[PDB]
Formats: C-alpha cells, sequence, structure tokens
C-alpha cells in the first residue's frame, strides 16, 4: 500500500509500504530515494514520535496516512 | 561553532522559553518559513487563533503543526500572547522550490553556508511586531523589511480588533562581526531578553567591546543547552 511522509521540506515522498514495515526499514527506503540513514531524521505522526522499533500496525499507518519527517537542518 | 543553529535545538530553546515564559507559544520546524512563505504563515498562524477564540475544533486540525496534536495546539493557541517565528534567509536565492531544494539536501550536506536566522516575535498583548537580525542588514534594508512588516502589521490589526501593529526595530547596533554562525543563538538571546522584558532596548544588554560579547553569548549558550539538555522528545509540551 502506499503511504507519504512530508517533511520539513514540503518536498513530499511517495513511498509504497506494508502494514508491518518498521521504522527504519522506511527510513531504509527514504536513504535509499535520497540518501540519508535511520539515525539522521525523526518520524512524526499524529503528534507521536515514531520509535526506531516499531512498525506500522502499531500506530494505524493506514493507506496514504500522511508521515512527516524531521530532518536537521543547520542555519 | 554553536548548538543552538539546528531548527531542532531552536525548537528546544522555543519550549524552553515556553516553560519560563508560560505566555509565548513554540515554534514550527516543519513548514518552510523562508521569505516566500514568511508573512502568509504570520497571518495563518494569528487567524487560526483568532478562530480559537470561538469554539473550534476544525481549522485546528488542519494549521496544526506537524509535531503538535490539534487539541494541544487548540489549547496553546487560546492562553498564549507571545508568537515568535524564525525565518531562514539567503541572499543568493529568491524562489521557493529553489530555497527549498537548497535545503532539501542542505541537510544532507549539512555544513550552514551563507545561512542566516531572522526572528519576529508578534506579540498581541502588545499589537507589536518586532523584528530582530543578528546581522541587522542581511536580510533587506532596514526600512523596506520594515515596510514589509507595516504591511503585515495592519493585516493583523484586521483580525485582532482592539488600529494596526506597532513596529520596532530589534536590531539596531551590529551585534555580529565575520564569520560567525551563532544566528540562531543570537536569535534566542533576544527572544530570552524579549520575553523578561518586551521594552528593553539590545544597546544596554550588549557589550560595546566585541570579545566581551562573543564571550557573554558563549556563556548564553552554554547556560541554554545544559537547561535544555533533558528535553528529548520534540513534541509540543504537555503541562
Amino acid at each position: 500500500m502506499q503511504i507519504f511522509v512530508k517533511t520539513l521540506t514540503g518536498k513530499t515522498i511517495t513511498l509504497e509500504v506494508e502494514p508491518s514495515d518498521t521504522i527504519e526499514n522506511v527510513k531504509a527506503k527514504i536513504q535509499d530515494k535520497e540518501g540519508i540513514p535511520p539515525d539522521q531524521q525523526r518520524l512524526i505522526f499524529a503528534g507521536k514520535q515514531l520509535e526506531d522499533g516499531r512498525t506500522l500496525s502499531d500506530y494505524n499507518i493506514q493507506k496514504e496516512s500522511t508521515l512527516h519527517l524531521v530532518l536537521r537542518l543547520r542555519g | 561553532p554553536g548548538r543552538l543553529e539546528d531548527n531542532e535545538h531552536l525548537f528546544q530553546f522555543s519550549c524552553l522559553m515556553q516553560n519560563k515564559h508560560r505566555r509565548v507559544l513554540p515554534i514550527d520546524i516543519c513548514n518552510p518559513l523562508t521569505k516566500f512563505n514568511f508573512l502568509e504563515c504570520i497571518c495563518n498562524c494569528l487567524m487560526t487563533k483568532q478562530s480559537v477564540n470561538v469554539n473550534e475544533t476544525d481549522m485546528c486540525e488542519l494549521f496544526c503543526p506537524p509535531t503538535c496534536t490539534p487539541e494541544n495546539y487548540r489549547r496553546l493557541l487560546c492562553t498564549s500572547s507571545v508568537f515568535p517565528f524564525v525565518m531562514w534567509h539567503d541572499p543568493s536565492a529568491d524562489t521557493q522550490e529553489a530555497m527549498l531544494t537548497k535545503m532539501d539536501q542542505t541537510m544532507s550536506s549539512g555544513r550552514v553556508g551563507n545561512s542566516h536566522w531572522v526572528l519576529v516575535i508578534v506579540d498581541i498583548e502588545y499589537r507589536c511586531v518586532t523584528f530582530f537580525d543578528s546581522l541587522c542588514d542581511y536580510v533587506a534594508s532596514p526600512q523596506q523589511m520594515r515596510e514589509q512588516l507595516e504591511g503585515l502589521a495592519v493585516s493583523l490589526g484586521a483580525i485582532y480588533p482592539k488600529s494596526p501593529f506597532q513596529v520596532r526595530i530589534g536590531s539596531t547596533v551590529k551585534v555580529q562581526s565575520p564569520g560567525e554562525f551563532t544566528c540562531g543563538a543570537w536569535c534566542c538571546q533576544f527572544l530570552a531578553w524579549y520575553l523578561e522584558n518586551p521594552d528593553f532596548d539590545l544597546e544596554e544588554k550588549v557589550p560595546t567591546n566585541p570579545s566581551e560579547r562573543r564571550a557573554l553569548l558563549a556563556d548564553f549558550i552554554s547556560t541554554t543547552e545544559q537547561a535544555m539538555s533533558r528535553y528529548s522528545s520534540l513534541s509540543w509540551p504537555t503541562t
């Protein structure tokens, strides 16, 4: 199924998942599509931090649940 | 250089200031508040507060910060009176997508560059909008940018009934020098001085010596990240 991960930059990211892919699995593919590994970002859904360890099924991340992703932006 | 330069740590400061001064709202690091979406999201945010004043359970969901929950964003909206916005300017740039693609990987290059944090503080209790820049004139001239915020100020006066908002230049004396990457730290320091006293003048709070000024700021940065070192999560504060 598709979900989306809108970020600090708006460049919404289209990524097909499964109901029990993990948070570092999703972070494994945003490093396979923009090149930034599973320690450098932090996923946020419904005001709640996605723990590296868990999996979609735990949070009701159904089809297309807008997800969000915090980078480390230096200014 | 200084660890008050990352968007995440500037958010932790905004939370630290809501813990010490409860009238201030924390910042949202999730929409790009560069010069393009600069005054649109201020009008947007201050409106969804005045829509918060009447009973509202719908507009809070859409104009919510992503890191916050919309019930908590409504409670923090209804009780806050000071609203800071950190804006990211680059003088080499003039389109949102390129200023953004520039960021999209300026985060994965991760070097900083010619960046520069700016601060506007919108305070509905004074009906005042202060602008601060560590380098004063580096993002626009001091009396065009002032128009821009005298332009925002009258729009704000229209959705917040008592007359337009007041404008104060925060930055009068140049306080940064060359090759210093401490503009988030000066934005933080101005916000702390502001929240303690909104009618302070920064020229008496800054030493006229330059090296004494840098030593003060590095003492502030150390005190600040000591106060912040236990802020882990990024979510908006509960209390």
